[PDB]
């Protein structure tokens, strides 16, 4: 006689044919686990703001905590510190996009804060030591005694790399709190670049309190090429920067939204339930994934048949 | 078709043809191989990156994504079911492929279950049918 | 005895990645090529239909346009002539019709009425009602009153329970002579203020071209009063104030679709703008602009399978 | 096996036409489940298609022909080979089971008749019509003509 | 039939005399039509473009990154895998019309000689008897005494 | 006896169960080959930039060269002849990809220097032959500096581009200086268009021995629509304009070749493509019809048998 081979075959296949036929071995080749944590990308431990937001963490926001390289970032579905003092940020899912994956990234003081001694200002929407207090990395420049006179001053690049600079305008609730605080009712901010040329006006507007602030402050940013020089000049309402960030760039990623926390580990494709250790071809875990990933398959089996029908 | 058949995937009046199961492991192996091998990788950026202003891109990127989960889920569903009965066809010609190799052999010295009755044949008598080196001129009067 | 295969009257053909023109007892096709030639509901939902108004004439109060508390999809001609009756722009008029395309309750809502801005209103021969000159119906536009327009400073507090749109607008003048006959201060601006939004309107002085007769502009904006925020309008004089706001509920997303056909009563899946489409086939030549849960778009005309065997 | 059998299985010389109706309902089962998965696998999810993008978003309009093109391309390739790849298993299949059903009557009876070219088999005794349900039905018994032959 | 034969360029005849284009040209436009439609079928391209996005839109321009590579994935993806299904379906279809035709004399003559795919008569056939096996107007009942005879020594 | 052909073929093809199947015959479709230089697209010449952008050739910048239809554009992968004045051009990437393909393109000259009669102005930025110029196709308007205002109407038959610009100082001097007015504006106004311009005065950085910006502007100015310009001294004027067919949709092309008298239907950064495969591994930048990009070396089918 001749025949075939059998065993204690349980696993069903699905065939083109025919549904459900016993068959000897199977193996699926859709991956459907996760181990639940996230993981460094290629070797790269990602940027983790627990509460905090990029652009609160970017800024001194006093109710946020320095990791040189990162593959990616997560901050939670809506950190808790944004802004404390309410405003919004130019370009700011482009910042993002520009900072999700930084090869060496390193804060620089460039101005310091008494290098502005116009005055300096503390809002108590944002609270340091009980004491309120102000963004750490921005100044916030007032007038000084009588008048409100013009600020001159340049900052020259003399690093080898890339260096972020961050700077800001404050809108202020009625014009008449703008002469109290900056003598000029007209005001302005010139920011001089080789590539920027932008000219900030204060727009006075009635607006509701967030965190106690009818107010808002409006922030921008650039990157500063390695030998310019960017200018700033200002009759008032101005913030003006106190640090900097060299910035090396040397790939793209995206900003990754996962509630999860760090794990001690490495992965090849990230996965906000959970980073992912896979050779597949195919998985149906989560649609958001960063990293040299399967492909994403809307089904629960992919079994094909090793063996023969039992 | 045998259950106590473990030397692999013939019988006597069992020992599994060691040349078949070769060509069939290292075959249907290398198939499975090939499905996972000749997908191409890269590395890729998914994070909802569009602020409720920029919705249209936003629903660009939704085209994109949710039209990628279309295709990969149809070929994936449609590759494992057209390779499965490709495979479970190509049991049903390896039975028939070993039946005539083994029928072929031996002409008229037994009578054609996938099962012949032979003059009598012992153990170096059916272990030359195995290896494909049956003499026929050694039994064809009986 | 004898063994062999069946063999009927059929001339259906198909083809093979062998053989082409093959003669085959049956066959059946699985390519969608037919429609019903109008527009029906989606899963259940009537969708929003303009004759020859657009969104922004619709949304404002043009007064060549014409309620319904849900839609699924909007469905305006391919180009309305009833868009503002006065000339101008809409900011973000592309982000603000992608979302009113789906809306599952929407309620209009006089926030302002038009004697509280009365303290007079303006009119334009580019928007004649009745044969007598008029205006948008949902937005006011304000001239001096008294030959001396002060400041005007009125304020809205959304107090429902859903997210509302507020709509208002700047008038541009021809030349800054014009403005004066119009609005006694010759520097104006309108500071808009809520929680969200932060701005501040110049009228924007220009010599423009007739359109419409008119060459001076009025710019809408347009924001999205959250639940307990409150909108606060400043305006020198320059000012196109809200009169009426709609409630909105969000639970989805569509898009816009161009198409000449009007409403009949029909139920559909799957949307085009030549007619619906009645589809369990995964594939369809019909048109790529679809809307609804579709087959998938494929330039063909036969993709025709093989149910019998091959016939001599 | 030249002509098809126009006028109808099996077909005797006693004779009629009777269809085997365990292989047929067999095979229809089998590619009903086939056009069936190609429909039902089918994954569809709501994507609302229209061009809202303005004059300086042309760039962004031209992403969007891209993708809208691509996909064209790729369902309009993949479903005319799918097509012709899946009517070559189906053309080929029915030859498969041709000699399935062949074969299952020519070693049913073995050396009761003789093999003559047009896929028929001409009994060396004589067969009835009480004697071709053994063949047919799977019960047909070798050893009683045996002699016979 | 072990490797294929090679002298054959265009059956091996063996005869005392001497030492198939039906079943080929039926396989040379059959496989033709698979290279062809497989080129043919996929005939639908537009036009292409490049890549115009500037430093302050970098999200977009991932955005076009991903369905370029998301492409190129699908299509490699198909064609690595179309080819290794369809040049394993040719391979089969050679195996396969051998049988169908290795069958083909098999059935023709049957006790007028003995089964490598090879055969010898029980009696003669010429170098014109074996014009019968090519055509396949192979008279058995002529060659049946001559085979009954040679076949009981 | 009954068999199969057999040569000596060294062709190989992978089964999807076999590794290195030794084949009769093998016939490859992955198109891997290219001419290597540029060539019309369908029957049109490309628009190929030597050394300058589509700023500084559409403006008329002295140090570039001075085609009425083309089907792409070629620019250098950084061209050295931008804005010989630094400065901005607003919607660049959205006016590149719309003169990416034209069907019919003439310079034209709506208002001349005569017109503008306020004096001209030059700087050093812009050198032609030895002495300091200024852009062929607009005009620097210089002062007491009067208000102007000319417009000008559509009169052709095709589309009209127009390009403008406004100069942004570096300090309160250099406006005072060149543009008398200390508070000035710009306005332009159309059927479709309503701006204007207020200079920005900044300190910045030397830019080709240049503090000062100049940022451009355009629009589409219908054929029948007129346009209008009101300026209080900072007006970078146009002289000339620019007609405008436009059929079809093409992208601008960056690679360091040059133009060969050729023809394809498919263009490439490294080299033209004729086939008709269905698979290609050149370049993903591509313009028109093209095969399918593809990461692989080897596509090649199995149109003959196996070999032993
Ligand atoms: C930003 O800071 C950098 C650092 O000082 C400035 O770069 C420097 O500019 C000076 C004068 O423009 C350059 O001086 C020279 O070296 C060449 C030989 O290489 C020599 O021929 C000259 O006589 C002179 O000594 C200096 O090289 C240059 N440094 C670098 C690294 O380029 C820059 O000017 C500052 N940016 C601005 C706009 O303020
Ligand atoms: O003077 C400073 C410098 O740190 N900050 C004052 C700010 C600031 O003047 C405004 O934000 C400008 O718009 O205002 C504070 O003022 C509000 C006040 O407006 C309000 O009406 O009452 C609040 C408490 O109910 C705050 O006083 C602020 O904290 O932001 C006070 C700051 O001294
Ligand atoms: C908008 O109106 C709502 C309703 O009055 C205001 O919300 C309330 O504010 C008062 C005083 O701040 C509280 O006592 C109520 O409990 C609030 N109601 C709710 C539901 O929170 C709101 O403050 C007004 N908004 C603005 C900007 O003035
Ligand atoms: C632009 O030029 C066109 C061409 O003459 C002008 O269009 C004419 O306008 C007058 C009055 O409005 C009509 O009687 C003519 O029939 C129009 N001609 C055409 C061809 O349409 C137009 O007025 C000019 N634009 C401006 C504002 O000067
Ligand atoms: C197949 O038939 C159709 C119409 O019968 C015809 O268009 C086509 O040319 C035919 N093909 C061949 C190869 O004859
Ligand atoms: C097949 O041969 C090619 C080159 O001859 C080689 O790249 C490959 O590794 C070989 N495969 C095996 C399994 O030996």
């Amino acid at each position: 006689c001749i025949g075939y081979h059998a065993n204690n075959s349980t696993e069903q296949v699905d065939t083109i044919m025919e549904k459900n036929v016993t068959v000897t071995h199977a193996q699926d080749i859709l991956e459907k686990k996760h181990n639940g944590k996230l993981c460094d990308l290629d070797g790269v431990k990602p940027l983790i703001l627990r509460d905090c937001s990029v652009a609160g963490w970017l800024l001194g926001n006093p109710m946020c905590d320095n990791v040189p390289e990162w593959s990616y970032i997560v901050e939670k579905a809506n950190p808790v510190n944004d802004l404390c003092y309410p405003g919004d940020f130019n370009d700011y899912e482009e910042l993002k996009h520009l900072l999700s994956r930084i090869n060496h990234f390193e804060k620089i003081q460039i101005i310091p804060k008494s290098s502005w001694s116009a005055s300096l200002g503390v809002s108590s929407a944002c609270p340091y030591q009980g004491k309120s207090s102000f963004f750490r990395n921005v100044v916030w420049l007032i007038k000084k005694n009588s008048t409100a006179p013009t600020i001159k001053r340049s900052y020259n690049n003399t690093n080898q790399e890339d260096l972020l600079v961050l700077w800001g305008i404050h809108h202020p609730n009625d014009a008449a709190e703008q002469t109290k605080l900056y003598q000029n009712p007209t005001t302005y901010i010139s920011v001089g670049t080789s590539t920027l040329n932008q000219r900030l006006v204060p727009r006075i507007a009635t607006r509701s309190k967030v965190n106690g602030q009818s107010g808002r402050m409006e922030f921008f940013w650039t990157i500063l090429k390695p030998n310019d020089a960017i200018n700033f000049e200002s009759n008032g309402n101005f913030i003006a920067p106190e640090y900097a960030y060299k910035i090396v760039k040397k790939g793209d990623s995206t900003i990754m939204k996962s509630e999860l926390e760090y794990g001690n580990c490495n992965t090849k494709c990230q996965t906000p339930m959970g980073a992912i250790n896979s050779s597949m071809p195919f998985h149906n875990i989560h649609p958001l994934t960063i990293g040299e990933c399967p492909k994403y398959v809307k089904s629960n089996r992919l079994v094909l048949a090793t063996g023969l029908r039992n | 078709g045998w259950q106590g058949m473990v030397d692999g995937w013939y019988h006597h009046s069992y020992a599994a043809d060691k040349e078949s199961t070769q060509k069939a492991i290292d075959g249907v192996t290398n198939k499975v191989n090939s499905i996972i091998d000749k997908m191409n990788t890269q590395f890729e950026a998914v994070g909802r990156e569009f602020n409720n202003l920029e919705r249209r891109i936003e629903n660009l990127n939704k085209k994109m994504e949710d039209g990628f989960l279309d295709v990969w889920t149809y070929n994936a569903e449609l590759l494992v079911l057209m390779e499965n009965e490709r495979t479970l066809d190509f049991h049903d010609s390896n039975v028939k492929n070993l039946y005539d190799k083994v029928r072929l052999q031996l002409r008229d010295n037994a009578k054609e279950n996938g099962c012949f009755e032979f003059h009598k044949c012992d153990n170096e008598c059916m272990e030359s049918v195995r290896n494909g080196t049956y003499d026929y001129p050694q039994y064809s009067e009986e």
